[PDB]
């Protein structure tokens, strides 16, 4: 079950047996990276790093104390030293508080994993704060997708991302403060 | 082709079923006790005793009884009540 | 003295060559660590004088339950595993072979409180392989006894082909407890050869003999 | 034919499931954000197979509003 | 007739016995559609699964009823 | 996704078994989706990568 | 006729093409033969209980009746839930009857 | 008249058979939303499977009512 | 009243089937009305274990 | 004393749907007060059982 | 006294039926910790939910207590 | 002395009501370990929970043991 | 007849235990059609567990059918 | 004497409290298991709260077996 | 033979601990099949881990069997 | 012989206690199946908590198995 022991340090040793000597070894995204998973430390008590990220933007880089994920089984909250997860999560409000004051991101859905050392990496595709969003257009095009249903199979899925994703917008914004 | 030549051994039973039938017979047959129904008496009381005595009214039910529990004969009278 | 010829490839050939190449599979022999080759062919053929022949036990004790289960379901006829000496008579036949096989493994002598207790969830396999597949062919015969002396009260009293809607919802439950009868013809008597494969199968394991002597590289 | 989700069970692999959701969202947002968002929502690309080595054959993109909705 | 009387009881409260099989027969038929809402891809298999284990589970509510009709008329 | 993915994680157990799963489906399926996604966001951040460089 | 040959041909014909679900109509009112087959088969079963019961009707039932009584018997052997009375009633029934 | 008085009370508690049918098709129909609610697709193939899961659990519910009838009216 | 302890599992059965119908719709709110078109079916073929219960109460007591 | 025990499963059936209602809440809180409009509906229906064993209850004491 | 002692034992059968409200408190409590171990920001609401779902299992409790007091003081 | 014969085994069916109070706070003391081993600090808030529902479980247990003692002694 | 009436009433009161072999049975037989809905891929292999299971859960249902038949008969 | 005989009646039935108790110990036993299964650096935690459990879920244990004594010696 | 007749009935009532024996070992044989549903790889250790919970759950069938056994034959 | 002989089925329905023993001792070893198939790292850890939950829910059927010892031969 390990035939192959990979890994950045062996590519280096094996790829200066085939490549030219001239050619210094190409890098790794291993490189760029000093916060690992299984690397002991990085909780710190309280407040524990959460790495809530866009492809477009690193929405925040800082230590929160709760984050409130919206997973698929249902909005989970995530204390310091929580349980390793692996959490795909709904079209949803991720809620970023320090303390008193909290953030309320609405997101589109993308995975967020709690890593043992007790990281967040909250990973979304659009991450819109619901500040920029209106509570108009949103039914306005959830009406016309709880009508136009064909028997197109790929717009079956389509269509059913379309209705949860504006029925979890219609909800959330409905209880602010 | 081959079909025709199927077609001639017509009927054979399995190749050792008059083992099976000779060990099933045998072992019904050979119980080693009266049977079922029956018990061995002396030869003084099988030659004094009539046919219609010897048989019990257990041992006949009726081939199709409008009364469950009919019987078709009625054996000795002479009860030890 | 003169056999009788075989058509290839007859349906009861295909039937019985699955049958057992099933049975087969399901003790299956292990893979050495060594290359099966020249070397390696009499310890894999002394590896199989030793195995028991649990493929061709189980397709004994699938063809004689399966063939006396379906008796029952065939008219004036009775299943004769439906009795208490005959099938309890094979689930001891089956445990004590499995455990004659398990004793001749050492030089037949019997294997602090513990013991007392594994033999007899040991022992109770014996009683329990035999009373599965009486039960299951008793008490499926007795509740079609019952219910159709129940389903036969209402034509009794009632008409002759008169008042049909309350007799009608009975034979078609009667009708779907002879078609669970053939469920359980073809459970039971693959339930009893599969687990005479699994308790058989315990004491189905020897020490590969192999090379002792090699010439690497 | 796949068992999954209801995208990977439609065909829809997971990207494209998580950007018509990440498409869908734009379209609800402020102006003053909505347009901006439109930046990064464009595909603009082309794409061409090479079976022997130098053939040709593509497929051009100039898609504006988006990732499609419909059967690729 | 304390007899009789007995076995009226006695199978009455043999039959209490097909609870537990009516409600083993109900977390097991509960998921055949528990999974054939995960994969309806496997939704014929998952049935041979429901009706195989249906038969098996069937089969204590047919032990229970033998000793129902071994009380009563036996 | 378990082409090779989870077969070079299970040494003595498993790298990826410490974590606990939250989706809809297996983690056979989860990752599938999750290197799908991998495999756009190193693109995404190749051809941006590059395009800078 | 050849005895195994002439009925071997009938049945064969009888067993195939012979259908009473579509030479007798009947797709008027059923609606797969999955279902024509599925009530032939209780309609055998029902069939076959009446005959049974009718070729030999004046019988004290073995089956325990649920205190019902066929005709106008009521009282007679017929309908006797004790067997060794109901076959003293029978002998006597059978000489006037 | 302890017969009759028995047949009350055996086929009384012949019919708590009735509880594990009444809670068996409990979790079958909470199987089926759930059922439903992860893939409303399917939603109108889950209730084929529940129905028949349905006319099999009252099976039982038709031998516990059986014995009840044979209790009280053999 | 003995034969009524048959309603202890139409008790416990309900209250299952209805607090799946909480978290059926606790998951996609857009089904919800169609969810308690399968909760109050399955309300409905479960209540006839709850009358066959009550019928034999009402033939015991008074048949 | 016997008739009563049918209110053991509703007390159980109850604690499994009221169970539901605080784990359907906590997973989606913009939806927590229609779980309760499915709830008390469920509730009421579960109720039913429970006066129809108390139905018996005094249709054995006082009839 | 014989009405005087079966008052005793059915008072006592009457009583059995606080096992079930005795083990739904216990389930109901159960999915308090788990709902407040998920999202802990909604811990005060639940609790809100708990103690309207306690009040509302106890009234089967007190309808069990209805009756072990009416047949024993009444 | 039948009456009072019949507070004893009229006091032993009072006192299975125990059984579900024991079934229950095997779950509500279960789920607290599955409640903090997600998020462990809030491990004293769900304990916090789990004494505030085993206040309110044994509510019912000492109510079975009010009833167990009203028979015997009252 | 009060030892044969005792025997139809004890071995009555001795197979109820054949409701808790129905129920988990069920639990078992609910798992081999979820597990197989899983991976199908070892559908042949958990059938194995399945029956396996089977069989070590329904040797339970004969222990308490043989206390039947030395109740009854012996 | 059918008082100190329905003592002995009377204190058999009273102790099936302890069905549920074991019953409870073995789901809350068991979600340690999965609860230390999920994050092991808790799992020195976890006992310290099943320890909390298992004595406080005991205390129905204990609050039977006074009255399983309280009937024989009282 | 009041003895004779109350050593059948209570030996009946004293295999009804089978049924949880019954229950709970489908549970265990249905997590058999779900852990290895999981991890196929493992599956060799899981049923070493079934065999074991196995063995220990029937230590309290045969425990209960003793029970039977020493009120029928001693 | 009433006295003596409610000693066997007092007795005899006092160890119905060790069904919730066999029905709790399968969910904990239901427990460790998924445990350790979650995770086989610690699936030597989770057994030493298996018998930890093992040998005090069996002191609850420990304290039924004196009580039919104190039924029986006190």
């Amino acid at each position: 079950e390990a035939a192959a022991p990979a890994g950045p340090k062996e590519f280096t040793e094996v790829w200066n047996k085939k490549a030219p000597s001239t050619l210094i070894v190409p890098e790794f995204p291993s490189n760029y990276t000093a916060v690992k998973a299984v690397g002991e430390g990085q909780v710190h008590g309280d407040a524990f790093p959460v790495n809530f990220y866009t492809p477009h933007s690193i929405l925040s880089q800082a230590q929160k104390d709760t984050v409130v994920l919206p997973g698929v089984d249902g909005y989970f909250g995530v204390k310091a030293s929580h349980v390793p997860t692996i959490a795909q999560l709904k079209p949803g409000v991720v809620e970023l508080h320090s303390g008193a004051e909290s953030e309320k991101f609405f997101v589109s859905g993308g995975f967020a994993f709690v890593h043992p050392n007790g990281v967040t990496d909250i990973c979304v595709l659009e991450a819109a704060t619901l500040d920029q969003v209106d509570p108009a257009a949103v039914k306005s095009a959830l009406a016309a997708a709880s009508a136009a249903q064909p028997t197109d199979e790929f717009e079956q899925a389509a269509n059913r991302a379309a209705i949860e994703l504006y029925s979890a917008l219609e909800s959330a914004v409905e209880a602010k403060a | 082709s081959y079909s025709a030549y199927f077609a001639k051994a017509g009927f054979q039973f399995p190749a050792g079923l008059s083992a099976l039938v000779a060990g099933i017979v045998a072992l019904n047959v050979c119980t080693g006790r009266p049977t079922k129904g029956t018990k061995e008496i002396s030869n003084a009381e099988y030659n004094a005793t009539p046919i219609g005595y010897l048989q019990s009214p257990d041992q006949h039910p009726t081939a199709f009884p409008k009364v469950p529990g009919m019987k078709d004969v009625h054996g000795s009278p002479h009860h030890h009540h | 003295s003169s056999v009788r010829d075989v058509k290839t490839g007859s349906l009861p050939t295909n039937f019985l060559t699955g049958v057992y190449r099933f049975w087969r599979s399901q003790n299956p022999a292990e893979k050495p660590h060594d290359p099966v080759n020249d070397r390696l062919l009499p310890a894999v053929v002394d590896a199989s004088d030793k195995r028991a022949s649990i493929g061709t036990w189980a397709t004994t004790f699938f063809c004689t339950i399966i063939s006396c289960n379906l008796l029952g379901l065939m008219p004036f006829n009775e299943a004769p595993t439906s009795g208490l000496g005959f099938a309890t008579g094979l689930g001891v036949s089956v445990w004590a072979t499995a455990t004659i096989l398990g004793l001749s493994k050492t030089g037949f002598k019997f294997p602090f409180i513990f013991v007392p207790l594994e033999t007899i969830s040991y022992t109770f396999r014996a009683v329990s392989l035999g009373v599965r597949l009486w039960v299951n062919m008793l008490a499926g015969h007795t509740l079609l006894h019952i219910l159709t002396g129940m389903a036969l009260a209402l034509p009794f009293s009632l008409g002759f082909f008169s008042m049909v809607p309350a007799t009608f919802g009975v034979c078609c439950l009667l009708s779907a407890l002879v078609g669970l009868e053939y469920l359980v013809a073809v459970l039971q008597s693959g339930v009893f050869s599969i687990l005479s494969t699994v308790y058989v199968g315990e004491f189905n394991h020897d020490k590969f003999i192999g090379p002792a002597a090699k010439i690497v590289k | 034919a796949p068992s999954g989700p209801f995208y990977r069970v439609a065909g829809m692999s997971y990207l494209r499931y998580s950007n018509i959701c990440a498409d869908l969202l734009r379209n609800v947002l402020k102006e003053p954000f909505k347009a901006k968002a439109q930046a990064r929502q464009a595909i603009h690309f082309r794409q061409a197979p090479y079976v022997d080595g130098k053939a040709g054959a593509s497929k051009v993109y100039e898609l504006e509003n988006g990732i499609p909705k419909t059967a690729n | 007739s304390v007899l009789a009387a007995s076995k009226m009881v006695g199978a009455g409260c043999a039959t209490i016995a097909l609870a537990g099989v009516g409600a083993g027969l109900g977390v097991m038929f509960g998921s055949l559609i528990n999974g054939a809402a995960r994969n309806p891809n496997i939704a014929k298999q998952l049935v041979g699964y429901a009706l195989l284990g249906f038969a098996l589970t069937e089969s204590i509510a047919l032990f229970s009823l033998l000793v129902v009709f071994l009380i009563l008329f036996a | 996704p378990d082409l090779l993915e989870k077969q070079l994680e299970d040494v003595t157990g498993n790298s990826l078994d410490a974590y606990d799963i939250e989706a809809s489906h297996e983690r056979s399926d989860v990752l599938r989706d999750l290197t799908e996604f991998h495999l756009g966001v190193t693109l995404y951040n190749a051809m941006l990568e590059n395009n800078c460089s | 006729m050849a005895v195994t040959s002439f009925l071997g041909k009938a049945f064969e014909k009888y067993f195939y093409d012979f259908s009473a679900y579509e030479q007798f109509g009947l797709n008027r009112f059923l609606s797969s033969k999955g279902q024509y087959v599925a009530l032939r088969h209780v309609g055998f079963v029902m069939v076959g209980v009446n005959v049974l019961l009718a070729a030999n009707f004046p019988f004290n039932p073995p089956f325990p009746t649920i205190g019902m009584c066929p005709a106008g018997w009521e009282g007679t052997w017929v309908c006797q839930a004790d067997k060794a009375k109901a076959l003293e009633m029978y002998k006597e029934w059978k000489k006037s009857n």
